[PDB]
């Protein structure tokens, strides 16, 4: 054999070995992606987090594990052309703000288009309501009702399983059950076990919101690992 | 006096027979589904089709036995075929036996562990931990090799039991560690979850149990067949060794039943198939 | 406003499409088959070629 | 790109040297390492080659087992450490770089090199030594190899190089293939044991030794050297 | 006024389609029924290509058959050689959602792009030896999908703002727009003149544009699904169009109208990458269902079937020569057939 075909061998088994050392970097990282509306408040998340351009890459570690978390802005309302291309990632974060009771239809119904796609059966999908304080507020004061959009809202009750956090006024925690149970309702559509989702409250002076994702991301690590190793 | 009168023999035999096929019937099913499916090479799923024919060589040697079972003083089909047979016989319960031991070890490596470090799935880690298994369950079945002979069923000949004595002590290993790990680390598993959750620990439960159950009396035998000292301890040794084969051809039989059938990709590739 | 700006650039393309020259069928497709053939010996994917040259 | 070798000195023989050379604008990792030696009023000779990341190295049969090399990746730096120096040791040393992959140009920057003042193979043989020339005719140089230099993948290994008066060798052919920054007056043909390297117009710039080179074994062989007379 | 014009619209719409219609007067179908039957080939995999790290989403092959370009969702671009086997390059990208590449006709740029709304070009024939950030053009608000090198100095982009753009490598400007599209831009195919270049884009239909005038002058339409994948035939008259819907299309540019479709009651997913041979007479079509078939231009019979990837069929492309095929999937492998 010549010297420059052993030469290129020799190379290109260097960069296979370049490869494999980081393949050690690729795998032991979690890539998250975050959607959300326009009007959610996904920028108050990414700038407290840190702990033209088109996508946006936020790197941060905790718990010694780090995320890798990928924000689409730029992109319009098209979704269902490049959301192939976020398949296999490990989370999807969908923050919505629930204290806008006029566009949760609209939110309702991207949480729909979302949890029900082709590609998007296998990962599951983090639900997070944020602004609480101001969701608290306005409907303390009784200035925006939510009977007024959603005809569901008289003929609920408090479930018996609530767990509210002490100092807390029931309005609030009925209101807040309510929009969960009524997120859970077209989140269990179509699920077959394959996928389950997280409703989560934050809020935007939350701060162990970190705490909530690594705890979330765990337990679908622990269910891959189940559906994995033969235990389920 | 006449060894394992008919009145005893043809339900052991028949109880044998079912066995037998439930045992080959599931490990066919098993390894069909490794070959012709590439979604069913995961990492568990290798060990899993290497017990498998762990199970299917226990299970064709198993008929040279029944027929033991039955003639044992006429001639055995051969001189090198019987120390054959004994051989491969004793190596794949040790391979299967460090097989679970290695499968708990994995579940426990990546069910308990915390997300630090949880990943190396080499491909060459399995393959080289498959390989090295097995070499060292030939190794191990080796001396079987060595002391069986031909001495006038083919036993071998009394003036070797110290050497006897003590490779069965060293093979007192492959009961203890296997229960001392598949117990604990099965333990923790089971510890995580609960403080579809549930119905993995029953699973890890009942398998512990047959796991006990089935290797407990086995090694009983051992242990007694080398204290063999008395006339009455033959026979002793005929009427516990008999049931102590059962029992291990009852785990051969349902080891494949209790890692593959419980699992939700084996049953759709079955459905598939 | 955009409405009848996008609508006249509409017309206006439309107009200049409709302005051009159309071939039958059967003479497209006598010419495509005949260029197809005329390359017919040189493809290595139809016409497999010995070991000696791959 | 940048090559600067120090290290040369008057050296009794049966010493030690250690001669080192920095490389600065490139990737030095990347790119694999030669050595070639050069006597006053003589021709070229291969020292010694190291690859990337020190996996393959390899020395001349003359200087096997004497001298060493080495190469450090985060300092961007090479080590010759010359021991046991012979009374035909004296010379000037050049280190050139090369890469190897499809398309590349081994051997394309030559270095300045030091000098050194002390106290099978397929040898290369060019039978036009001296050709004296005036500038503006067309030049031809003849090349004769005693081995089949076409492997069997189809590719010949030979390599072409100018050295001016007074400055370092540089490379115009590299495989009938021009090399980058070469203008396109030099062109190459021949079998695989005879070669012809031809100039369509030869100008001052022009003047200088032509060296060849085979690469189809490690143990490189250069020629005598052809010089044209202005 | 709107009512009037949108009315004129679509009676210039009534017009052109009765037009088409009018110059239909036999179908491919009853001209090619004489020509001999294709039979069946044969491919087995010769080479196969590991080391991707992620989904391999697009390939292209330089202005020779041996050297090959890949992406990947990683963020780094491998040279593969079809040959030897090996790696000759390896260039780290910044943005790691690639979802395109193309290699330039001189050998010495490869452009990518995606989900980061920029263009990346690296040069090889640097002099430095390490591969290095050429240009970089931004401008565009969406993600790109498609790029192919026309010339050492232009070369157009598409991105899913629907616009088009050639930019320029010296200066790195739009030089030619192409706002003529109502939905999002999938995928490119360049004429062998290079002058001419169809687009297919979401709207369910392609469309042809000049690089120098700059204005579509034929509309295709017929299908009921996404369009995702087009290529033009190597005379350069006719091009296949596949969409979701598991029905191929084959439109000529002098007819200006349907000839051929390629459809089977047991194929029902869709297409992600069409190509063509170097004398056209088979069709290449990547499915859904981990697998790849070709059949005849002509006769639409299933001619062969490729079930090499475990995975859905990325990309597919063919040599300038035919003489390999390349096959990438998501499983990270891409395969070398004859
Ligand atoms: C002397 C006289 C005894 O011989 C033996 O013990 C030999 C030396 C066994 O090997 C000895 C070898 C020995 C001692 O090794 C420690 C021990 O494992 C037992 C006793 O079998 C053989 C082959 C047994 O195979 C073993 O049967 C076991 C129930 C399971 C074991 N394998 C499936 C798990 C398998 O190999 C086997 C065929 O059942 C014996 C049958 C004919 C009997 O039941 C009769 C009554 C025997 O007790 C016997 C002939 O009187």
């Amino acid at each position: 054999l010549s010297a420059e075909d052993k030469a290129a061998v020799e190379r290109s088994k260097m960069i296979e070995k370049q490869l494999q050392k980081d393949k050690q970097v690729y795998r032991r990282t979690l890539r998250l992606l975050l959607l959300g509306a326009d009007n959610s408040g996904k920028s108050t998340i990414v700038k407290q987090m840190r702990i033209t351009s088109g996508i946006f890459e936020t790197k941060f570690q905790v718990d010694k594990v780090n995320f890798h978390m990928f924000d689409v802005g730029a992109q319009r309302d098209e979704r269902r052309k490049w959301i192939q291309c976020f398949n296999d990632v490990t989370a999807i974060i969908f923050v919505v703000d629930s204290s806008d009771y006029n566009r949760l239809q609209e939110a309702l119904n991207d949480f729909k288009s979302i949890w029900n796609n082709r590609w998007l059966r296998t990962i599951s999908v983090i639900l997070f309501l944020n602004k609480q304080d101001l969701l608290a507020e306005k409907v303390l004061a009784g200035k925006s009702k939510i009977e007024d959009y959603f005809p569901e809202f008289a003929r609920y009750t408090t479930p018996e399983d609530a767990t509210p956090e002490p100092g807390e006024d029931p309005r609030v925690t009925r209101a807040k059950y309510f929009i969960r149970k009524e997120f859970v309702d077209i989140s269990t559509a179509s699920g077959d076990g394959r996928h389950i989702c997280y409703p989560h409250f934050t809020c935007s002076v939350d701060t162990e919101n970190a705490r909530r994702i690594f705890n979330d991301c765990k337990d679908i690590i622990l269910q891959m690992n189940l559906r994995e190793y033969n235990l389920v | 006096c006449s060894p394992f009168p008919l009145g005893a023999l043809v339900p052991v035999t028949a109880v044998c027979l079912c066995l037998f096929v439930v045992g080959v019937s599931g490990n066919v099913v098993t390894v069909m589904l490794i070959g012709r499916y590439r979604d069913m090479r995961t990492t568990t799923n290798l060990y899993l089709g290497s017990m498998a024919v762990s199970d299917l060589l226990i299970l064709l040697g198993l008929p040279f036995d029944l027929y033991r079972l039955w003639r044992s003083r006429p001639w055995v089909f051969g001189p090198l075929l019987c120390r054959l047979s004994l051989y491969v016989g004793e190596g794949c319960t040790y391979a299967t036996l460090l097989h679970m031991t290695a499968l708990s070890v994995e579940r426990y490596l990546a069910i308990c562990r915390p997300l630090r470090a949880r990943v190396l799935v080499t491909r060459r880690r399995v393959r080289a931990l498959i390989a090295v298994l097995w070499a060292v369950a030939l190794l191990s079945a080796g001396p079987f090799l060595f002391l069986v002979g031909v001495e006038q069923e083919c036993r071998p000949s009394p003036a070797q039991l110290g050497a006897l004595r003590v490779m069965l002590w060293v093979t007192t290993a492959y009961f203890f560690l296997p229960f001392l790990c598949l117990s604990i680390l099965y333990g923790l598993i089971g510890r995580e979850l609960w403080s579809g959750h549930r119905q993995t620990v029953r699973v890890l439960l009942v398998v512990v149990l047959a796991f006990i159950i089935c290797w407990l009396p086995f090694h009983v035998g051992r242990i007694i067949y080398i204290n063999t000292e008395d006339s009455r301890m033959m026979y002793f040794s005929q009427y516990f060794n008999i049931v102590a084969l059962q029992l291990f051809y009852l785990s051969a039989s349902i080891n494949p039943i209790l890692y593959n059938l419980i699992s939700k990709k084996y049953r759709a590739a079955a459905f598939k198939l | 406003t955009a409405s009848i700006a996008q609508a006249r650039k509409l017309v206006e393309q439309l107009k200049m499409e409709a302005n051009i020259d159309r071939i039958k069928v059967s003479k497209a497709a006598a010419d495509l088959m005949a260029y197809c053939e005329a390359h017919a010996k040189e493809d290595p994917l139809l016409t497999p070629v010995p070991a000696s040259e791959n | 790109v940048q090559l600067v070798e120090s290290g040369g000195g008057l050296v009794q023989p049966g010493g030690s040297r250690k001669l080192s050379c920095s490389a600065s604008g490139f990737a030095f990792s990347s790119f694999g390492m030669h050595w070639v030696r050069q006597a006053p009023e003589k021709g070229l000779e291969w020292v010694a080659y190291i690859s990337s990341g020190s996996g393959t190295i390899y020395y001349a049969d003359t200087v096997k087992g004497r001298f060493t090399i080495s190469r450090d990746d985060p300092k961007n730096t090479l080590f010759l450490q010359m021991t046991s120096l012979r009374s035909e040791d004296t010379a000037m040393y050049y280190c050139v770089r090369s890469i190897y992959y499809y398309g590349s140009s081994p051997f394309d920057f030559w270095g300045q090199g030091t000098t050194l003042t002390v106290s099978a193979d397929i040898v290369m043989t060019q039978a036009t030594s001296s050709v004296p020339v005036t500038p503006g005719e067309s030049v031809s140089i003849s090349c004769r190899s005693s081995k089949s230099l076409l492997h069997s993948n189809g590719n010949t290994y030979l390599y072409w190089f100018l050295q001016r008066p007074g400055q370092s060798p540089q490379l115009l052919i590299y495989r009938s293939n021009l090399a980058s920054g070469v203008p396109d007056r030099f062109s190459g043909s021949g079998s695989g044991t005879a070669f012809t390297l031809t100039i369509s117009r030869l100008e001052a710039e022009d003047v200088g030794v032509y060296y060849c080179m085979q690469h189809l074994e490690y143990p490189l062989t250069f020629g005598a050297g052809t010089k044209l007379e202005l | 006024e709107l009512d009037q014009l949108r009315q004129e619209a679509e009676q210039l719409k009534n017009q052109i389609r009765d037009a088409r219609k009018a110059c239909a007067d036999a179908t491919l179908s009853q001209i090619t029924n004489n020509i001999d039957p294709v039979g069946r080939i044969q491919m087995r995999t010769r080479r196969t290509l590991r080391g991707h790290l992620a989904k391999i989403y697009a390939m292209h092959w330089g202005t020779d058959s041996r050297l090959l370009v890949s992406a990947s969702q990683d963020g780094k671009l491998i040279i593969w050689d079809s040959y030897t086997t090996n790696k000759v390059h390896a260039i780290p990208l910044r943005s790691s959602w690639v979802m395109t590449c193309a290699y330039a006709p001189s050998g010495n740029y490869v452009a990518c792009g995606g989900l980061d709304n920029i263009c990346s070009i690296y040069n090889l024939k640097t002099r430095e030896g390490n591969v290095r950030v050429s240009r970089e053009l931004a401008g565009h608000t969406g993600y790109l999908s498609c790029c192919r090198f026309l010339d050492d100095n232009q070369i157009v982009t598409s991105s899913g703002d629907t616009t088009c753009a050639l930019w320029d490598i010296e200066t790195g400007q739009q030089t030619t727009t192409f706002t003529g599209h109502t939905g999002d831009v999938m995928s490119l195919s360049l004429a062998p003149d290079t002058r001419l270049f169809v687009s297919g884009a979401c709207d369910a239909s392609a469309k042809l544009w000049d690089v120098r005038e700059g204005m579509c002058r034929q509309t295709f339409t017929g299908h009921e699904s996404d369009i995702n994948a087009i290529c033009f035939f190597p005379n350069g008259n006719a091009f296949a169009t596949g969409s979701d819907d598991a029905t191929c299309r084959l439109f000529d540019l002098r007819a200006d109208q349907e000839l051929m479709t390629y459809s089977h009651d047991n194929i029902i997913c869709g297409i992600t990458s069409v190509s063509f041979s170097k004398s056209g007479r088979l069709l290449l079509a990547g499915y859904d269902d981990f697998n790849c078939n070709v059949w005849d231009a002509l006769k639409a019979d299933r001619a062969g079937v490729l079930a090499g990837h475990d995975n859905r069929v990325s990309c597919l492309g063919v040599t300038d020569d035919g003489m390999a095929v390349a096959t990438g999937s998501w499983d990270s492998f891409l395969k070398i057939w004859n």
